[PDB]
């Protein structure tokens, strides 16, 4: 939803991979 | 854009590159050297 | 606040035409190479109250078209043309083009290429004898004469494709290869007709035009131009540094 | 009570073209991302955020847009990523508007700081009313 | 009238043109 | 409905 | 959990 709003479910894991 | 005036437009270039280096294919001087086994070829042409 | 704007403007542009004056001087032994010229206009903000904005474009108003100075190589190819001429050579997509640069090739096959671009005469692109001396004359006749024979069978092959144009009527495209304008286009014509008065000599090449002065005067101007807006923006920034205080109840 | 929602977007909102800003300066010189493609160099789009129906309001990030600006071409033939005529993509980044951007995105923050701070003040102010 | 009064009407657009129209 | 801020919108191109 | 806060965790680092 709105970038700061409240949600019951966590973000999904944020991962950086180097190649894809 | 659309035209007393300069024109408009910016085109900026992007460097230098070479594209081929020639050879000139031209007949050279002869040197004499006296030995029986040395030839000059006259014209257009190469040893294989 | 948007007065830290106008002068980074400038600033940016001030690298655009550093850019094209470097793109110049990359080019200075290339040969048949026309050097474009770069010219800040200014554009006002049209609006309400005081028009005391006024930013900078930088925009390329065409290219030099003084003809450089001659290199003497003894090759029978290498052409120089009269000033204001240009060689018509079908570009990439399949369309023609004019171009400065005399330094002709023989394909294996025969083919005269500029630049891997094929020459266009009065009939299309040329096709010569397989491997053949090319003496070319002083108004673009070619004669051919497959070395070692008769010399009195120095036949003659075609006419190169010698179109005069100014430099007001000519835009660069892309590539590197001249074309006309929509509105020369509109008064001349789509395809250029070969003029016979223009003197084409053999066994001479066109070097660039990229003057040092200039470039060494722009160079100095840009620097300068730099400093002064870079100056102009710290000012507005610690101007409004202090005003932001003025907030505080 | 609704400023400190319109000044608290308004710093997120420059939080975020700041960076946008960090982003660009950092890989302006980059040639290649986890895949074959160049760094096309990013922008933020800033809109009034007014969720009910008075017209104005603070402002919000709706998204962040890659710059349809060309591509800069180098001649590295050599370079596995060059394309059939030897050029390689690399980043459009205004190096000077970039900075400029960093210094404009600082100050507004600051004035939307200071703003926060007055009428903070003024709201602890408000409850001292007649006693 | 004076720069930083009050008017009913919105301020046209602020549009700069490269070349005449 | 505002555009870019900062660079892109302050700099002179061509209307589309 | 979490882990090295600050120079070690805020880099591009090979997959493992």
């Amino acid at each position: 939803g709105v970038p700061g709003a409240l949600s019951n479910q966590p973000a999904p894991p944020n991962e950086a991979p180097i190649a894809t | 854009g659309a035209q007393t005036t300069l024109p408009s437009g910016l085109q900026i270039g992007t460097g230098v590159r070479p594209v081929a280096t020639e050879r000139l294919h031209s007949q050279g001087n002869l040197s004499q050297t006296n030995n029986s086994k040395d030839v000059a070829i006259k014209g257009q042409g190469f040893f294989q | 606040d948007h007065a830290i704007y106008t002068a980074m403007g400038a600033a940016s542009q001030t690298l655009n035409q550093q850019a094209v004056t470097a793109s110049n001087l990359a080019n200075a032994s290339t040969p048949g190479f026309r050097a474009q010229l770069n010219a800040l206009r200014a554009v006002p903000v049209d609006g309400l109250s005081l028009a005391t904005r006024t930013l900078v474009t930088a925009s390329t108003p065409g290219a030099d078209m003084t003809p450089g100075q001659l290199d003497y190589t003894s090759r029978p190819l290498d052409v120089a043309l009269q000033q204001d001429g240009w060689l018509v050579v079908q570009a990439a997509d399949g369309a023609e083009g004019y171009t400065r640069n005399g330094n002709i090739q023989v394909g294996p096959t025969g083919q005269l290429t500029i630049q891997g671009h094929p020459v266009i005469g009065e009939g299309g692109p040329i096709t010569v004898p397989e491997g053949s001396e090319i003496t070319i004359a002083a108004d673009g006749t070619i004669s051919a004469l497959n070395p070692g024979d008769p010399p009195n069978t120095v036949a003659p092959v075609g006419r190169l494709k010698l179109v005069k144009a100014e430099g007001n009527e000519v835009q660069r495209s892309d590539d590197g290869l001249f074309r006309l304008t929509a509105e020369a286009q509109a008064e001349r014509g789509a395809v250029l007709a070969a003029d016979p008065s223009i003197r084409i000599m053999s066994g001479v090449l066109e070097g660039s035009n990229v003057k040092p002065v200039e470039a060494m005067t722009d160079m100095i101007a840009n620097a300068r131009r730099f400093e002064m807006q870079m100056k102009v923006i710290t000012s507005v920034d610690e101007n409004e540094g202090r005003a932001n205080q003025l907030l505080s109840m | 009570l609704n400023i400190f929602d319109i000044a608290g977007s308004a710093l997120a909102a420059q939080s975020k073209r700041l960076n946008v800003a960090a982003s660009n300066l950092a890989n302006a010189d980059s040639v290649t991302g986890p895949d074959g493609q160049p760094y096309r160099a990013k922008q933020v789009v800033f809109q009034v955020d007014a969720a009910p129906g008075q017209a104005t309001g603070g402002v919000k990030v709706a998204s962040v847009i890659e710059s349809q600006a060309p591509e800069k071409l180098v001649y590295e033939p050599g370079n596995p990523l060059a394309d059939a005529n030897g050029y390689v993509k690399m980043p459009n980044v205004d190096v000077v508007g970039e900075m400029v951007n960093t210094m404009s995105a600082s100050r507004s923050y600051q004035a939307n700081i200071e703003v926060l701070n007055t009428v903070k003040s003024m709201m602890l102010k408000t409850l001292t009313l007649g006693q």
